[PDB]
């Protein structure tokens, strides 16, 4: 049951990263 | 010019100043203790 | 506390005579010892065999006593096992295998007497740190 | 930018040295003296290397009691 | 004053040697006054080591990191690392002293009386580092001197009294090499070898036959590339793969000399050959194979069947197999079962450590050698209390290989952060923004967004 | 060209994340040494680190929480050897052994190492000076300490650092007791840099947080009174450096701000670098200063100082690290 | 036009040194601190207290001298010099401790001091006090580690000494006693520390690289000059890099700027939080369940299992010389020991 816990969190964290790298908000020069 | 002496940069200046010369002095003359 | 001749007073021999070593002959001990023995008598313990060690005690039970000044220089110029049946200076520095142990070449009378005077006064001085190990430090 | 001398045109002056080649070897030995004389350890009640024990003991002198730590440290001066 | 401040030459007072790129008499001036320097260095330590120098004390013991280097070559010693005379160690010192003299009058001359440039002064000795021709005519003259030097430690070892061998048979002595290894199977060889445990690369080389014909082959290449170097122009490849400037070179340089410095952290770590444990003291792996070694013969003569012992966690207390099968001493020095050593080898059989020749075949000697490099670990505190960190003040001692390995890692890492310095200043100053972005051509504003 | 093609698109800077031919590298490094980490930080058996038959669980389905998970070192009894897969007779065998400790150490250093060349590449791309890989030269030296020169100057990839939280703990406290690391110059400059780096971090964003212009009002986020690419700068460079020089004096506060930022990339990256290069050096066994016993009396004496106290805990340590793993007094490496 | 308003011109004048109102309370007592720390690390012993040498006049080097902790039957005395433990005598007043508290309270007030300076010079100046909210954080360090965790304790004893092998004698205390590296604070503390060097490194480093050039010469420090209205680098430029490097980018220059104060203030923060649950003993010691998986299972260890173990060493091996007041006699045979070594 803590495995699960552990291991949920961590690709929670690593889908997080996908995000915010390739659904960031886009930086317009202004 | 016309520059003063006894400012309050000179109080805090040789309040870190004077005891600093006064304990390198002494660890100085610590240096030359046998047991 | 300070380095009294009383401090300074150790056996000679095992009938009970007694010598007084000069702050001098001790110091100078202090330094044959750590230039020839601490490497592996560091402390009064033996690095190459910790079963034996330095302490006064130990050297008492020897075979021959070796808790004299006398015993100690022997020592040096013969060394042997502990109950005294084999000879191991072919393994153990000494002046008879000083060709084998430079460091025992320019060792005079004197500087024996001052290394066994260091070995017999370390004790009086630190206590169970001499031969006591790292449990003392 | 402050009303004051800068540093640089202070140190580099000679009435500067005039002073300070007097008061800097001064305080110097005055720090000298208050270690090689002495005195330090009677200020400040820091053992001298033969104050730490006496002649044949190997208990160091440790304070147990908080209103007669005074008392204390006196009775372990007194035992030298 | 030319050149001699920021406004003139752009670099400031911190970088005022970068002032001297396209200066080439004072750089030459600023070269020869520093490898005086070197020298200078050389020799007044060596005499500083000598002054200081107690013969009968093994030279490990003592602080020494130059006298063993003359030692094993063969200068002063006799059978067992004995110093039989330390004349060698002095004239290597005072040619050293009398040799910087000169080189740092050359120097000095050159850097502040000397012509700035000396392109006008000679076409030979004036150089320009975009002219490609000339640099590899230089590095041909310097591959030269360098195979030329090689060679000399060949003849050193071939003819001029030869070199010290700790595996010579009956104790290390000096031995005249007459047979050095020419193959090239075996040379390049080590070469090929893994850098690994049990295989060790280069650092793995352990006798000197190997040694010597190594420098034979070093000494030939590199003269042969001198002679190419001089004799043709960088190809086309070769100019368009490289910048071509002289921090450029220095970088490339600066890479080079950061990977020779992690492999002599390497070579007087490991190596026992070219580093005899007579000068430079035990190896790690020497010392823990030598405690276990030392504990073996203790109990064993005590009446203990030291093959049949059973250590706290079921293997062999003094004996174990390592994971290829070969017998090798237990305990954590485990690890250390591809040591090699001439005070180790005699108990070796095929199958690894022998019971028959541990049981019968120990002599004193190695039980003293085993004692001695057991209490002389590489294993001591930055103001050279010897032992673990948990020892007392009582032993005086941080052996050379310590001191060798952990200043040259330093010098080698921050070698290599050089080189990453210069390498990234010379392609920026190369493609001309070393100084910064400009204002008006800024290539990421040409660029187009990322999303 | 198909060849020219694929050189184009490796070097493009209009890819999202630029690959560079140091990515040609890192890409498939990094992949392959995080790949096997995630799977044995989950799910590796057990791994006989000490080379003793003692093999410690380090992985989630083991019995482990994320504090006390760790990737295990290889074993002792390998030492220095380089133990790939097809080395071992078997995965069982692998596993048991430590195997997956080696592979994932050396994916990560040829990554990391190539992530230093791939930031250059980049910089140099984009017209860039170049050292920002300079400043991350520090952390990677201090991941070669810990992770490769340690366990060349001690002899085994066991003794180097673990791949996990309690691991790395048990690192630090037993790296202490051999080596007495906190009395080593080159350590204390590190946390000089670290805590240093700390400090001027957070200075510097106070100095500029506090002298940001007015832009906003007041129900707004001040973060709004900047926008992406503007010209003007957007904090009083004057301002905070009259705070700053009124705060401690004049000639202690920089009013150049590129002389700063140098600053504050050189003490924490200079503190890092020699504190990364006291854990090699310690890794060739110079260790940290021993002032055991130096404070004797008149007579003799042992006077105890807090180097003696540092002592006793060292001793502790150094008795009960690996207790089963030593039969001889010395503890040699 | 009154006194109190011709001493706040005075106080507030433009100097070399701004003295202001909060200098009053600053510069006494931070003089004082770091007098006592001199004089104590210089002179005093810790011989009474301890049982240490920790003065360069007993032959302590810089690494080894200390201003000592009180005697742990002193408690929480404040140990005035003219209270009941000294009387009025100096000699004994520093033989007893008294330099600890009297640096302990100088140095507390004087950290109140300079941030109530920080206050006033950010009022006069014309700036938003963010300085002062940063300074804080290791405000909040001195109070729980040199106030709060020695008062949750039995005395001043279990404080931190004064002296660096002293700090270095509680970080390994903390470890053996309070196993304060499996602390989630103190790991929340070391987040907070790391990232902010790594911040002021990687902030550092990017704008030196991604400068604009404003001048010729090949040192470009002096292209910058304080009064200049355009950015000194290039935003865009640095954004860019380091989104294609590192996959994320600031945008922002304030947000970038108050990231920065934020990350290590928050860490020591969280730290300080810790030391408090330290000061009641409130450990993060040991999980449960690896705890009773261990007491049935003689086969399972973990690096937190090893850990432990080296604590117990830690405790067993120091505390007799550590704390010298209980009188701890273990006799060899109870000493936890590997085998051999
Ligand atoms: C950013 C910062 C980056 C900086 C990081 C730099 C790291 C580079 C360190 C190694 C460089 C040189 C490699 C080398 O000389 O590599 C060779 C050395 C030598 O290895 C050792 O070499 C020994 C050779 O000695 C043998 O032979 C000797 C002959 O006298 C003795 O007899 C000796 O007892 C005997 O064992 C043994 O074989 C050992 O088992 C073996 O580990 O390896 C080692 O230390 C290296 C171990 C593997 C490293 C591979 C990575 C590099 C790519
Ligand atoms: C941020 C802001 C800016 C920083 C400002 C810094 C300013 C400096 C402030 C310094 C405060 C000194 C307080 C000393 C103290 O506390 O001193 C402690 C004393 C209490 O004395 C203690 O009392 C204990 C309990 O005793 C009792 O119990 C014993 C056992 O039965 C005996 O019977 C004994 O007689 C009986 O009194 C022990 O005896 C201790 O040795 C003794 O020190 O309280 C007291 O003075 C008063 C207690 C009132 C509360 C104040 C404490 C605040 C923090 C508490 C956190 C706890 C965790
Ligand atoms: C190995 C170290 C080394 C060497 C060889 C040099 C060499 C040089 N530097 Mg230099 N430099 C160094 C370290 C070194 N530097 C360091 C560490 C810094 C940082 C502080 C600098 C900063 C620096 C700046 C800022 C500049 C130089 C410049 C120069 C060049 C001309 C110097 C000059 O005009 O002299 C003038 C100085 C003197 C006349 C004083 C006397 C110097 C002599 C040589 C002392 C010799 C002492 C010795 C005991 C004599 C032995 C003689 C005996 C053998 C007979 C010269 C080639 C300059 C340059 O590039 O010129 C274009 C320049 O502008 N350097
Ligand atoms: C053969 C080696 C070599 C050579 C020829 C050069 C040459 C040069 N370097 Mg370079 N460098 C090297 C190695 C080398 N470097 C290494 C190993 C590093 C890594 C640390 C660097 C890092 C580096 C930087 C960061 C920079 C240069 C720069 C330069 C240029 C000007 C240097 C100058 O005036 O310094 C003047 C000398 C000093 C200011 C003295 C520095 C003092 C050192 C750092 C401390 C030494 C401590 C000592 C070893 C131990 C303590 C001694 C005790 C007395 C206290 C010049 C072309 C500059 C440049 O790019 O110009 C174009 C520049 O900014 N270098
Ligand atoms: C890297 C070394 C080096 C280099 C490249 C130069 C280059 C130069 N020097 Mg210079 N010099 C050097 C070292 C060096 N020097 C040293 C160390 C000294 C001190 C003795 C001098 C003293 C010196 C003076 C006083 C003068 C020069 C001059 C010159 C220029 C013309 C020399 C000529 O025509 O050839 C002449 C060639 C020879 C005489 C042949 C010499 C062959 C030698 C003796 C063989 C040595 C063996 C081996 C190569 C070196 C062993 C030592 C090694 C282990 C380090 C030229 C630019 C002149 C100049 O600039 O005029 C304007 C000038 O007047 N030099
Ligand atoms: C100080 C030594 C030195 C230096 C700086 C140079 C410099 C140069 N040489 Mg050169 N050379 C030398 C010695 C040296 N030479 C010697 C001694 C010889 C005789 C064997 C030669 C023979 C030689 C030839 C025949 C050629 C050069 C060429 C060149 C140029 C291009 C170099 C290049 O791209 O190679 C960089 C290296 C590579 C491209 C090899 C690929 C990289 C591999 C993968 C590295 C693997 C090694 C790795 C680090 C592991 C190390 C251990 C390994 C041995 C297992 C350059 C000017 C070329 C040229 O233009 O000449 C006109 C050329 O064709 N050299
Ligand atoms: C403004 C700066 C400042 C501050 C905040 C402090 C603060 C402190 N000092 Mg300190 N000190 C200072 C400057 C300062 N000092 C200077 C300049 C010196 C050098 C002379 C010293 C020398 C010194 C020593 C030697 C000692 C202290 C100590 C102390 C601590 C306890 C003081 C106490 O209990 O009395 C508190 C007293 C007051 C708050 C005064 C109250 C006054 C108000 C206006 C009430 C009015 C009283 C009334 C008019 C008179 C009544 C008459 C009769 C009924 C009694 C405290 C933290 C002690 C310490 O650290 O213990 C470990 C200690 O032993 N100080
Ligand atoms: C200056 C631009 C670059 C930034 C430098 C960043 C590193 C500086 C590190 C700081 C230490 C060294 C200072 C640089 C020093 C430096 O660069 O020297 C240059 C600087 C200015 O010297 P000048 O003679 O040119 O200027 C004097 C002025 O009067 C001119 O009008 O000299 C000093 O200030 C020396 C320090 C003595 C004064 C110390 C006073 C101590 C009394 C107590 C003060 C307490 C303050 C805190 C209160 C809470
Ligand atoms: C350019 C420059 C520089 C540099 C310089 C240099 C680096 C130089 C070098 C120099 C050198 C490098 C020098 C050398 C010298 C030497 C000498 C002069 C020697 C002599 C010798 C002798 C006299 C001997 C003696 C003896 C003997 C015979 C034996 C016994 C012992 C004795 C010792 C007694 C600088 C940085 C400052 C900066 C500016 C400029
Ligand atoms: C003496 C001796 C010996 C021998 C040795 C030898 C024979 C050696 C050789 C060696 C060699 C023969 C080496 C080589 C090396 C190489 C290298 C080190 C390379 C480098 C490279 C580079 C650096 C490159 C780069 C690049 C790339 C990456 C790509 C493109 C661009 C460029 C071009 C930049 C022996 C051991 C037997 C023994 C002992 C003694
Ligand atoms: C406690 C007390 C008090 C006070 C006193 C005071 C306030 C004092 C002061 C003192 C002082 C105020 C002292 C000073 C000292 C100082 C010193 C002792 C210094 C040293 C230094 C050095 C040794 C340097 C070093 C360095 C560095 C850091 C880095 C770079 C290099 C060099 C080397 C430069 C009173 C009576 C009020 C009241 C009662 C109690
Ligand atoms: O594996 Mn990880 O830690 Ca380096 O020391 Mn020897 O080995 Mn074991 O004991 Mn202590
Ligand atoms: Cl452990
Ligand atoms: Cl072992
Ligand atoms: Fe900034």
């Amino acid at each position: 049951m803590e495995t699960i816990t552990y291991v949920f969190i961590f690709a929670c964290i690593i889908a997080l990263f996908f995000f915010a790298i390739f659904f960031r908000e886009p930086p317009r020069i202004t | 010019v016309s520059y003063p002496i006894f400012t309050v940069r000179w109080v805090a200046v040789h309040t870190l100043a004077v005891p600093t010369i006064f304990f390198l002095g002494a660890i100085a003359a610590m240096q030359f203790i046998q047991r | 506390a300070e380095l009294t001749p009383e401090v300074l007073t150790v056996p000679l021999n095992s009938e009970g005579k007694t010598i007084t070593l000069t702050e001098k002959q001790y110091l100078e001990g202090k330094r044959l010892f750590q230039y020839a023995c601490a490497s592996c008598h560091v402390g009064g313990i033996t690095k190459t065999n910790p079963s034996l060690d330095l302490r006064t005690e130990t050297l008492a039970l020897a075979t021959p006593p070796r808790d004299n000044i006398e015993g100690l220089v022997d020592y040096m110029k013969n060394p042997t096992t502990y109950d005294g049946e084999q000879e191991i200076a072919e393994v153990h520095p000494s002046l008879r295998s000083a060709d084998i142990f430079p460091k025992m070449r320019n060792l005079t009378e004197k500087d024996l007497v001052a290394i066994a005077g260091h070995i017999l006064v370390e004790p009086k001085i630190l206590g169970d740190k001499w031969g006591g190990g790292k449990v003392y430090y | 930018t402050t009303g004051e001398r800068p540093f640089s045109d202070i140190i580099t002056s000679v009435r500067y040295w005039v002073i300070h080649s007097i008061t800097i070897p001064a305080l110097f030995i005055a720090g000298w003296l208050f270690v090689s004389t002495g005195l330090a350890y009677d200020v400040f009640g820091t053992p001298r290397p033969d104050s730490y024990y006496a002649q044949e003991q190997r208990s160091i002198p440790l304070v147990t009691d908080r209103f007669e730590a005074k008392q204390q440290v006196e009775t372990f001066l007194e035992q030298l | 004053a030319t050149n001699r401040d920021q406004e003139s030459s752009g670099f400031a007072w911190w970088a005022g040697n970068a002032r001297l790129i396209n200066l080439s008499g004072k750089l030459l001036g600023a070269h020869v006054a520093h490898a005086g320097l070197i020298v200078f260095w050389a020799g007044a330590m060596t005499l500083f080591e000598l002054a200081h120098f107690i013969p009968e004390k093994p030279m490990y013991e003592q602080g020494l990191i130059l006298i063993p280097h003359i030692a094993t070559l063969g200068w002063g010693v006799g059978p067992g690392g004995e110093v039989v005379d330390t004349f060698p160690f002095f004239v290597v010192g005072v040619v050293h002293l009398i040799s910087s003299a000169v080189l740092g009058f050359g120097g000095v001359y050159h850097a502040i009386r000397g012509p700035e440039t000396l392109e006008e002064y000679s076409s030979f000795f004036g150089y320009d580092w975009k002219d490609k021709n000339k640099m590899t005519t230089i590095l041909g003259f310097h591959l030269i001197v360098l195979g030329i030097g090689a060679l000399l430690l060949v003849a050193k070892a071939m003819f001029f009294g030869g070199l010290y061998d700790t595996w010579a048979p009956g104790g290390g002595d000096v031995r005249v090499i007459t047979n050095p290894t020419l193959d090239p199977r075996v040379i390049f060889g080590y070469l090929l070898k893994s850098p690994f445990g049990g295989e060790g690369w280069i650092v793995s080389v352990n006798n000197l036959e190997d040694v010597v014909g190594g420098h034979i082959w070093i000494g030939l290449i590199c003269i042969a590339g001198g002679i190419w170097h001089i004799l043709t122009t960088p190809f086309g490849w070769a100019r368009r793969a490289f910048i071509w400037s002289g921090e450029a070179y220095l970088s490339y340089s600066l890479g080079a000399l950061s990977m020779m410095g992690f492999i002599a952290t390497c070579f007087v770590w490991f190596n026992n050959t070219v580093y005899p444990s007579e000068f430079y003291g035990p190896t790690g792996p020497e010392a823990s194979q030598a405690q276990a070694m030392t504990f073996l013969i203790r109990d064993q003569k005590l009446g203990a069947n030291v093959g049949s012992a059973q250590g706290p966690t079921g293997l062999g207390k003094y004996l174990m197999r390592s994971p290829t099968g070969e017998i090798i001493f237990g305990g954590e020095t485990m690890r250390f079962w591809d040591f090699r050593g001439p005070w180790l080898e005699p108990l070796r059989g095929p199958n690894g450590l022998d019971l028959n020749k541990i049981k019968n075949d120990i002599q004193p000697w190695q039980e003293r050698r085993a004692a001695e490099y057991m209490t002389h670990a590489p294993l001591g505190s930055l103001n050279s209390v010897g032992g673990v960190a948990t020892e007392i003040n009582s032993v005086n001692f941080v052996s050379p290989r310590s001191w060798l390995a952990t200043s040259h890692f330093v010098l080698a890492f921050f070698f290599l952060v050089g080189h990453l310095w210069h390498a990234g200043r010379a392609r920026a100053a190369a493609a001309g923004f070393e100084k910064g972005i400009d204002r008006e051509s800024e290539p990421v504003l040409s660029m187009p967004s990322l999303d | 060209n198909l060849w020219e093609r694929f050189c184009n698109w490796v070097t493009s800077t209009d890819n999202r994340l630029y690959v560079g031919w140091f990515g040609v590298i890192m890409i498939p490094t990094l992949l392959a040494a995080t790949i096997c980490f995630v799977i044995a930080f989950i799910a590796a058996p057990p791994v006989d680190i000490d080379g003793i038959r003692e093999p410690v669980s380090g992985s989630l389905l083991y019995g482990n929480n994320i504090i006390t998970g760790a990737v295990v070192p290889s074993s002792n009894a390998i030492g220095l050897h380089f133990y790939p897969i097809w080395e071992a007779a078997s995965l069982d065998e692998w596993l048991y052994n430590g195997g997956p400790y080696q592979l994932i150490i050396f994916h990560f250093l040829l990554g990391a190492s190539c992530y230093m060349g791939r930031q250059w590449e980049l910089s140099y791309r984009l017209g860039m000076r170049p050292w920002i890989c300079v400043a991350y030269s520090a952390p990677l030296a201090s991941a070669f300490a810990v992770f490769l020169i340690y366990p060349i100057g001690q002899g085994s990839f066991s003794d180097g650092m673990p791949l996990g939280i309690s691991g790395t703990f048990n690192f630090m406290i037993v790296f202490q007791a051999e080596h007495n690391i906190l009395m080593h110059p080159f350590h204390q400059l590190g946390v000089a840099g670290v805590f240093g780096g700390a400090l001027f971090c957070a200075m510097h964003g106070s100095l500029v947080t506090s002298s940001l212009i007015r832009e906003t009002t007041e129900t707004e986020s001040a973060n709004y009174g900047y926008k992406f690419g503007q010209e003007e700068e957007t904090y009083n460079i004057v301002a905070a450096h009259g705070y700053f020089g009124r705060l401690i004096f004049q000639y202690a506060s920089f009013n150049n701000s590129r002389s700063l930022h140098f600053f504050l990339a050189a003490w924490p990256v200079v503190g890092v670098w020699f504190t990364a290069l006291g854990i090699s050096t310690m890794a060739f066994n110079l260790n940290g200063f021993n002032f055991n016993h130096s404070v004797i009396d008149a007579k003799g004496n042992v006077i105890n100082t807090w180097a003696d106290i540092i002592n006793r805990a060292n001793l502790g340590m150094e008795v009960m690290h690996e207790r089963n793993a030593h039969n001889f007094p010395l503890d040699l490496a | 036009r009154g006194w109190f308003d011709i001493l706040d011109d005075w106080l507030k004048r433009d100097r070399f040194v701004f003295v202001g109102w909060s200098g009053i309370l600053l510069f006494p007592c931070a003089y004082l601190a770091l007098g006592g720390w001199l004089t104590g690390t210089t002179f005093v012993t810790s011989w009474y207290t301890h049982g240490l040498a920790s003065s360069y006049l007993e032959g302590c080097n810089f690494l080894t001298v200390a201003v000592s902790t009180p005697a742990n039957s002193m408690g929480h005395s404040l140990l005035l010099l003219w209270g009941p433990e000294a009387q009025g005598d100096f000699t004994r007043w520093c033989q007893l401790g008294g330099l600890w508290t009297f640096i302990a309270l100088h140095g507390a007030f004087g950290l109140i001091g300079f941030m109530l300076r920080q206050f006033e010079i950010a009022r006069l100046v014309g700036v938003r006090p963010y300085n002062a909210i940063a300074f804080s954080a290791p405000i909040a360090v001195f109070v729980s580690v040199f106030l709060i965790y020695p008062l949750g304790q039995s005395s001043w004893f279990f404080a931190p000494s004064f002296g660096v092998a002293a700090i270095f004698r509680f970080l390994l205390f903390f470890q053996g006693f309070h196993n304060w590296t499996l602390n989630p604070f103190h790991m929340m503390g070391v987040a907070g520390v790391l990232g902010g060097a790594l911040l002021c490194a990687i902030h550092g480093a990017t704008v030196e690289n991604t400068l604009f050039q404003d001048g010729e010469g090949a040192s470009t420090f002096r292209a910058f000059n304080p009064t200049q209205a355009e950015e000194t680098y290039s935003m865009v430029t640095a954004n860019r890099f380091w989104s294609q490097i590192f996959g994320i980018a600031f945008s922002n220059k304030r947000w970038l700027h108050f990231f920065m104060l934020f990350v290590p203030v928050t860490g020591l923060w969280m730290s300080a939080i810790g030391v408090v649950g330290l000061a009641l003993n409130l450990r993060s010691y040991d999980f449960i369940s690896q705890e009773i998986r261990a007491a049935e299972d003689p086969e399972f260890e973990t690096f937190y299992t090893k850990n432990l173990l080296l604590n117990e060493g830690i405790r067993a091996w120091m505390a007799p010389q550590d704390q010298p007041h209980e009188n701890f006699v273990f006799p060899e045979e109870v000493l936890p020991r590997g085998n051999a070594l």
